[PDB]
């Protein structure tokens, strides 16, 4: 294809950490939307696959991730959102992950995080970055419009539930999630909001989130949801982890964070989760690029 | 010549808790080990090189992999087979892709140094062993190896010992392995004879263009076009 | 007078206008700008007056310092922040009103319940093990309330910033280090600092029309070490060079840009605009503000 050559050089160009032009970015997002529209709210994913968490614009650390777990399309990846904001390279980071999706839609899944919205990208840097790197708001338009299309959750081999945030008191089953309309700005409240905002915590039952959006859920809720939906594990991100990954709720839930040494301050490791040919999990911890 | 070298200072730097001094002392080994001679590096330096082959930090492991071809060159083929073959194979199975990738390039440099007949004897089997690994990341390494090794192994070893494995892996449960068969066949093809190509390679690629997976189809079709079949 | 417990009032993004047009906002911003004006051109070692109310606010902060000593970090596995922070915070929750009542005279004792809320909101989030500029704002709001009830007076304006707010920063820095607290709402390479904002404003005010120190001098290690005892801005830089990795230009991008600003004057000027733009007009920060009788949500009157 004439357009595969084009895509291939874009990927090559982006791996050198060089941004695409406004015109190119526009085409990329248009063709990404076509692909993403066909994707379900609970997007079906087949193991083997590697599950990743927050990148927050740390492009060189994303390259380190591919050094650890293998490059696309050889290695199958699954990203649970928060690609943009805070780092120097939200543009390059998100452009590549989108590029790869259009090129190998069966080799990657990119999920929507809470940072993948119009409201939050204007708070934590993505808007600023686009303006400074392109001279106008158009690239921010093409991306934030595209974010509306990202699937909310994923399901690997029907057994491992993946999403950015956590569970919702409004959602008992995976069918409730399929029923939802995701093709909008992340709402201020409700089931869609909770899936991208919620956290697990150490006290029982539901709890209104200190974040001001979403809920915090206890081990009994995790145990009920998993059992009720035939799930063995909820894989999620949305929180800083010193060790890269964090078990909780008696191994019903795992938190994966992929931005090492967060804010040049935290000195945390980053992690990714490899899922076997036979759905067995293992973790790879890594520090930043030298 | 080097019997007054402060080797104790070097060993402290190789075993150092600080990573940067580990990496910097490895950069010396190339020149130092030559001047120190086969016997002294074997008795006084090699137990520390072996430790570092499995260092906790992957970038230290990587530097040893890069030093490996020089160390094997100095130490000769016969000693490599008894103490150093295992190190090189254990790297192909490393959790970190970068280490897997570099152990592959390493096999190539060693083959250029020791020759293709030695490769048949001591390398090819161990590489093919991985094709039955439960993990797709490891099974793919076999193909990455075959890609790199077919060049320096010549038509015959490629045809007899490497090719049948590639063709077998065309029936893998995992698509990633399947499209990497298509990519391998594109790479190793020009080395084989047209009879082998028309009779054994062409039917497999055509079957691979009928594959459920989009990427297997594409790369299979691309191999057919490139090899003009 | 007539006091109530402060409650949240900004619940939605459309509620952000209500905030902008409120009495609380007018007072708060007017309070920051006042303190800013009082410390213009002055060193930390400047000779000013210290009242009984000030010396008792420092004691308050020393009590909080003492509690960190008496509540060391536990050797338990945790996500990021150390769980010993929750034990510490629970002490501030139980004892806040008593600590405030040692600062507020007995005739104004009815104001203690309202005022103490702001202090409880000024030391980070117990659940998240967080600290952000929103907590820092709550402490300014706390201090603002003490002025409105007359406990602190006009003459205390320099003491408030140089003694009380300055000691406050030491205690927060300690908290952030000791319990391994994470940044609440850091803007990363686009924000001023992950944890603080206000000391950069008041700090730059001191350096307005300085004979030899210009904004370019704070990215110079030697200038900072030789002068941080006198300037709040430089102290903040010292903590950043102590707590962050890499070259300055990498970790603190926005501050690296600021060093290229011609005068401390324009730095103070710009930081005021930026504070309104990036903190006081950002919903995820303001949603947690609390309004009572002293700092109310009703339109400015
Ligand atoms: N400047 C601030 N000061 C204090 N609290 C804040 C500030 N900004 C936001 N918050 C609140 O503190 C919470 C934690 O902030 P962060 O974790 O840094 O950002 P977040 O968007 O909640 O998390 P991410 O980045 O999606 S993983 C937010 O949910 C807000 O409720
Ligand atoms: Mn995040
Ligand atoms: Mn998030």
């Amino acid at each position: 294809k004439v357009f595969t050559k084009e895509l291939d050089q874009w990927i090559e160009q982006l791996n050198e950490c060089k941004q695409l032009s406004e015109s190119q970015v526009k085409s990329l997002c248009e063709k990404a939307k076509e692909i993403l529209t066909k994707e379900s709210n609970v997007q079906e994913v087949r193991c083997p696959v590697t599950v990743c968490g927050d990148v927050h614009g740390q492009f060189h650390d994303l390259m380190e991730l591919f050094r650890i777990g293998g490059k696309s399309p050889d290695t199958n990846y699954l990203f649970m959102g928060d690609y943009v904001d805070r780092g120097y390279y939200s543009v390059e980071t998100v452009t590549l992950l989108v590029a790869l999706k259009v090129r190998y839609r069966e080799r990657i899944t990119i999920l929507r995080g809470n940072h993948e919205s119009r409201q939050i990208t204007q708070v934590y840097g993505f808007y600023d970055e686009c303006l400074r790197k392109y001279g106008n708001a158009n690239v921010w338009k093409y991306f934030t419009d595209l974010f509306d299309y990202l699937p909310l959750t994923a399901l690997v081999d029907g057994q491992i539930f993946c999403l950015h945030g956590g569970l919702s008191p409004s959602i008992d089953t995976l069918d409730h999630i399929r029923a939802l309309d995701r093709l909008q700005e992340v709402p201020h409240e409700g089931p869609m909001c909770d899936l991208l905002w919620s956290d697990p915590d150490d006290r029982g039952g539901w709890g209104i989130s200190p974040r001001g959006a979403g809920y915090t859920f206890g081990q009994d809720i995790s145990e009920t949801f998993n059992h009720a939906n035939g799930l063995t594990l909820v894989s999620r991100a949305h929180q800083l982890v010193m060790e890269g990954y964090n078990w909780c709720h008696d191994r019903n839930v795992v938190t994966i964070f992929s931005a090492p040494n967060y804010c040049y301050r935290c000195g945390n490791q980053a992690a990714i989760m490899e899922l076997d040919d036979t759905l067995k999990y293992s973790f790879l911890q890594f520090d930043p690029a030298p | 010549s080097m019997s007054l070298y402060p080797i104790a200072v070097l060993i402290d730097e190789l075993r150092n808790e600080d990573v940067q001094l580990r990496l910097n002392s490895i950069k010396k080994l190339s020149t130092i080990a030559l001047a120190l001679g086969v016997e002294r590096t074997r008795s006084e330096l090699l137990p520390f090189i072996v430790e570092l082959a499995e260092d906790a930090k992957w970038r230290v492991r990587l530097a040893i992999i890069e030093y490996m071809p020089l160390l094997a060159g100095q130490l000769g083929v016969e000693y490599f087979d008894e103490k150093l073959n295992s190190l090189c194979m254990a790297w192909l199975v490393d959790h970190v892709y970068a280490i897997r990738e570099a152990a592959t390039s390493n096999l190539k440099k060693l083959v250029e140094k020791f020759g293709k007949e030695w490769a048949h004897a001591t390398i090819i089997p161990k590489v093919l062993a991985m094709s039955g690994d439960p993990n797709y990341l490891h099974r793919m390494t076999t193909l990455f190896c075959i890609n790199v090794l077919s060049e320096v192994c010549g038509q015959d070893i490629t045809t007899k010992h490497m090719l049948p494995t590639v063709l077998r892996m065309a029936g893998d449960p995992v698509a990633n392995v399947r499209f990497n068969v298509a990519k391998s066949l594109q790479k190793i093809g020009p080395i084989l004879d047209n009879s082998t190509l028309q009779s054994e390679v062409k039917p497999i690629l055509e079957k691979l263009t009928q594959d459920q997976d989009v990427d297997v189809k594409y790369f299979a079709q691309e191999a057919l076009t490139v090899l003009s079949l | 007078q007539n006091f109530i417990i402060p409650k949240k009032e900004i619940h939605t993004v459309p509620d952000m206008g209500k905030w902008k047009r409120s009495q609380a906002y007018a007072d708060y911003i007017g309070f920051i700008l006042t303190l800013n004006e009082g410390v213009k051109g002055k060193k930390l070692t400047f000779e000013y007056r210290v009242s009984e109310a000030i010396e008792k606010l420092v004691a308050l902060l020393n009590t909080l310092d003492r509690w960190i000593d008496e509540t060391p970090p536990v050797d338990q596995p945790s996500r990021f922040g150390n769980k010993a922070y929750r034990t510490w915070y629970a002490k501030l929750d139980e004892e806040a009103e008593n600590l405030v009542a040692t600062v507020v005279p007995t005739h104004l004792a009815a104001a203690v319940p309202e005022v103490a809320v702001y202090l409880k909101e000024s030391v980070g989030n117990s659940t998240r093990i967080d600290y952000g500029t929103g907590h820092e704002a709550a402490f300014a709001a706390f201090l603002c309330c003490l002025c409105k009830i007359g406990v602190l007076r006009v003459d205390d304006q320099i003491a408030i910033v140089f003694k009380v707010f300055n000691r406050y920063l030491e205690v927060m820095r300690k908290l952030q280090k000791t319990y391994r607290m994470e940044p609440a709402g850091s803007q990363g390479v686009w924000g001023l600092d992950d944890f603080q904002f206000l000391p950069f404003i008041w700090g730059s005010s001191q350096l307005i029309d300085h004979p030899y120190l210009e904004p370019r001098h704070f990215v110079d290690e030697k200038a900072v070490n030789e002068n941080h005892k006198d300037y709040m801005f430089l102290e903040c830089i010292l903590f950043i060079t102590e707590m962050k990795t890499g070259p300055f230009a990498e970790h603190s991008n926005q501050l690296w840009n600021i060093s290229a600003v011609p005068s401390w004057s324009k730095v103070n000027q710009g930081l005021i605009r930026m504070y309104k733009a990036e903190c006081l007009e950002k919903f995820p920060v303001i949603q947690h503000f609390k309004f009572g009788s002293l700092l109310p949500i009703h339109p400015v009157t």
